[PDB]
RNA sequence: CCGAGCGCGGGAACAACCGAGACCGCCAGCUAAGGCCCCCAAGUCUGGGCUAAGUGGUAAAGGAUGUGGCGCCGCGAAGACAGCCAGGCUGGUCGAGUGGCGCCGCGCCGAAAAUGA
RNA sequence: GGGGAGGUUUGGCACCUCGAUGUCGGCUCGUCGCAUCCUGGGGCUGAAGAAGGUCCCAAGGGUUGGGCUGUUCGCCCAUUAA
RNA sequence: CGGAAGGGAUAACCGCUGAAAGCAUCUAAGCGGGAAGCCCGCCCCAAGAUGAGGCCUCCCACGGCGUCAAGCCGGUAAGGAC
């Protein structure tokens, strides 16, 4: 009968965003979020690392995105459309562009969201240093 | 490119002369050089876009040179009866058909002369900047096309 | 960014040069600044004026440790007036010269569960020809299968009034520094005896 | 073929399109179509190109010095095209390519709809 | 002569609904589209100016009251920025 | 009393400098102006923003079972409710 993990301490990580293609970056951050580089993987469980990102504001993005790419945010009401172009995003709270794109590669359940909570993002660095932080790439 | 002070750098080029000092943002993938008392700019290939980028720098530079050389200035005619212009301190006021005289404070790096109320010379180290403020002035009252009136440069009247 | 708390005392009109002026009178008792909020400690800047004189008895609270912590005879209420840091220990009508324009905040009288007719100046039915049981009704509220729902925000009847109402830009007329009065252009929310707060406008 | 295979895989979802005809069981293996950056299993695989439109993410007659690839015709180191000096093609000066047609690849415009994309 | 877009007209088809999906007009309440009537910005004009014309951009708000007809629509009266 | 002002970014459009393509061009690098519209600004809601924020202040150990561990029962504090 297949092995099954017991409780474990959560590994943390640190990433530098500068120069990273936003998506290509998200992908990994995602695959980390699910305990999915670990070989004792377990779906129903949430033993993902605790990815911490810094220098978000610097995220490279190809093509015309900045100008061209629009962020839809539907309020509840008549004409709650709300389109926000990629720049205005970074220009004001920019952590989002990254957040707003890991949430995206995370699966959908309560677990997915448990995970979105492990991920912690700042444009900085200067994240609350605490302990772990093993930088990556 | 002589008598000057060209000084390379990564993505930009410092161009110094009597007139002033100009930071002239060039392409990084181009190769600005410094042969003798002159300057070259050689191109990494023959791709459509390297050519575009090429000339554009080889001029963007020259301009910066002459920019601290003789420097730059433009000429503004102020035709039509009432129309005229008194210089005042730094900024130039100028009455031109409006019911309000237009006070135009001068951008840093710029300074303009009013040889005659009918003429206006705009002097500065910087082409682009000159050209702008120049038109920026013509703008206050573009040339009518039913009669000579308002600011011209020194080019045909539309007739 | 001046500001002082007060109470809509009442209104009458008074005569200027040679025309009548509708004025409401705010009494704006000497407001004891009671805390200040810095960009460092608080992250934003403003100032906590107190207002009514309180019984040191009913202040039995941990509230004592606030007034005490700033040596202020205990007040009844105290609101912040954002983005404005004074001096001395109290703000008074003196911030206001006659002719200055102010925005008075107040709390609209409370109409309870309000008719759509009263709440939205809706049309409602016909006193006559047609039906008789939709006289004051809102009538239609939607479409058909599409959307097949009502829009949020749809105007409907129900508890209306008794809410935070700011009426912008009234003119201060003669301010009576003596009896602590502040005269204005009348149009100021809530009933008499209500707390209100007056401030500098946005004209320019 | 569905009907009677609204049983299974793919195609987002979807009787009849693609794959395949489910006797029962398995915490074994090979495959099919379709896929192998994350949600989502398996290549952020190797090599050669093309495209800068988010094209791809799916609209026409027609239009355009988009872009790359190929073919032919015209003037050119006996000095051409481009401007600049003189005269009404001529001259010089400059000094190496220039003008037009045609066919292929990818693209551009033509392109306005009603609850939120 | 040619190519389209739209899905507001008149239709064609007969796919759900005949153990029921109430029809035109009005009222009340609207909300969306833009292919814009006004107001804002502009290009050309056979634009002197003023007024206009045609096209471009722009939904933010606005878009009157009556006569006649069940009318929608339309005509008409008096206005309007419309 | 209100529609603003104002700041910012843009639409059509107007331009500065400038190649590719000796000239020419608003553009391909770069830059300025430009809408009642976009984002701000004003007004109101708002931390169930479960991502539950911040400030100021007041009250404060264990009295008995569970062997580390989560708790359980009681009279209380500030304070709150009736
Ligand atoms: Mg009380
Ligand atoms: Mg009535
Ligand atoms: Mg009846
Ligand atoms: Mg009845
Ligand atoms: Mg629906
Ligand atoms: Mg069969
Ligand atoms: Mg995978
Ligand atoms: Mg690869
Ligand atoms: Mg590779
Ligand atoms: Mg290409
Ligand atoms: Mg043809
Ligand atoms: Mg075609
Ligand atoms: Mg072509
Ligand atoms: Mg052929
Ligand atoms: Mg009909
Ligand atoms: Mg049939
Ligand atoms: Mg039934
Ligand atoms: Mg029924
Ligand atoms: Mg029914
Ligand atoms: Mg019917
Ligand atoms: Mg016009
Ligand atoms: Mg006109
Ligand atoms: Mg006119
Ligand atoms: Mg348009
Ligand atoms: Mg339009
Ligand atoms: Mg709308
Ligand atoms: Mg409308
Ligand atoms: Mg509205
Ligand atoms: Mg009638
Ligand atoms: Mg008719
Ligand atoms: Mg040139
Ligand atoms: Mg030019
Ligand atoms: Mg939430
Ligand atoms: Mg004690
Ligand atoms: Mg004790
Ligand atoms: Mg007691
Ligand atoms: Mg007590
Ligand atoms: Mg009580």
């Amino acid at each position: 009968k297949t092995y099954v993990p017991k409780q474990v301490e959560p590994r943390w990580v640190l990433i530098d965003a500068e120069g990273k293609t936003l998506g290509r970056l998200a992908t990994k951050i995602a695959t980390l979020l699910r305990g999915k580089h670990r070989p004792d993987w377990t779906p129903n469980v949430a033993m993902g690392d605790f990815v911490v990102v810094v220098n978000a504001d610097k995220i490279r993005v190809t093509g015309k995105k900045l100008e061209q790419k629009i962020y839809t945010r539907y309020s509840g009401y008549p004409g709650g459309l709300k389109k926000i172009p990629l720049e205005k995003m970074l220009a004001t709270h920019p952590e989002r562009v990254l957040e707003h794109a890991v949430k995206g590669m995370l699966p959908k359940g309560p677990l997915g969201r448990r995970l979105f909570k492990r991920l912690k993002v700042y444009a900085g660095p200067d994240h609350p240093h605490q302990a772990q932080r093993p930088e990556k790439l | 490119p002589k008598g000057v002070s060209v000084e390379v750098a990564p993505g930009r080029v410092k161009v110094k002369g009597p007139k002033g000092e100009l930071e002239v943002p060039v392409s990084p993938e181009m190769r600005v050089v410094v042969e003798e008392g002159v300057v070259r700019v050689e191109r990494p290939s023959d791709e459509r876009r390297h050519k575009s980028l090429h000339g554009l720098t080889r001029t963007l530079i020259a301009n910066a040179v002459k920019g601290v050389s003789e420097g730059y200035s433009k000429e503004l005619l102020i035709k039509g009866i009432g129309y005229r212009a008194r210089l005042v301190g730094r900024a130039l006021e100028l009455t031109v058909g409006f019911s309000h005289p237009v006070v135009v404070e001068p951008p840093e790096g710029i300074t303009f002369e009013v040889p005659e109320p009918t003429r206006v010379r705009v002097s500065g180290i910087d082409k682009q900047k000159v050209g702008q403020v120049a038109a920026n002035i013509r703008a206050i009252r573009k040339p009518s096309a039913y009669h000579e009136k308002g600011i011209y440069y020194a080019g045909e009247p539309v007739r | 960014m001046k500001g002082i708390l007060g109470v809509k005392v009442g209104m009458t009109r008074i005569f200027r040069d040679d025309r009548a002026v509708p004025v409401t009178v705010i009494l704006a008792g000497p407001c004891p600044v009671v805390q200040r909020r810095t960009p460092e400690k608080d992250g934003y800047t403003a100032v906590q004026l107190g207002f009514l004189p309180q019984n040191p008895k009913r202040v039995n609270r941990p509230l004592k440790g606030h007034f005490a912590k700033a040596g202020v005879e205990p007040v009844r209420i105290l609101r912040e007036i954002r983005d404005f840091n004074p001096e001395g220990d109290t703000v008074t009508v003196e911030i206001f010269k006659p002719g200055e324009r102010v925005d008075v905040t107040g709390t609209s009288k409370g109409r309870g569960f309000a008719g759509v007719m009263k709440r939205w100046n809706f049309a409602g039915g016909p006193d006559s020809h047609g039906a008789h049981k939709i006289h004051r009704h809102p009538g239609s509220i939607g479409n058909r299968k599409t959307p097949g729902r009502v829009y949020k925000g749809k105007k409907m009847a129900g508890h209306y009034g008794a809410e935070r109402v700011t009426v912008m830009n009234l003119e201060v007329v003669d301010v009576i520094p003596e009896e602590n009065l502040l005269l204005v252009k009348g149009a100021v929310p809530g009933p008499n005896g209500g707390l209100v707060i007056v401030r500098e406008t946005k004209k320019a």
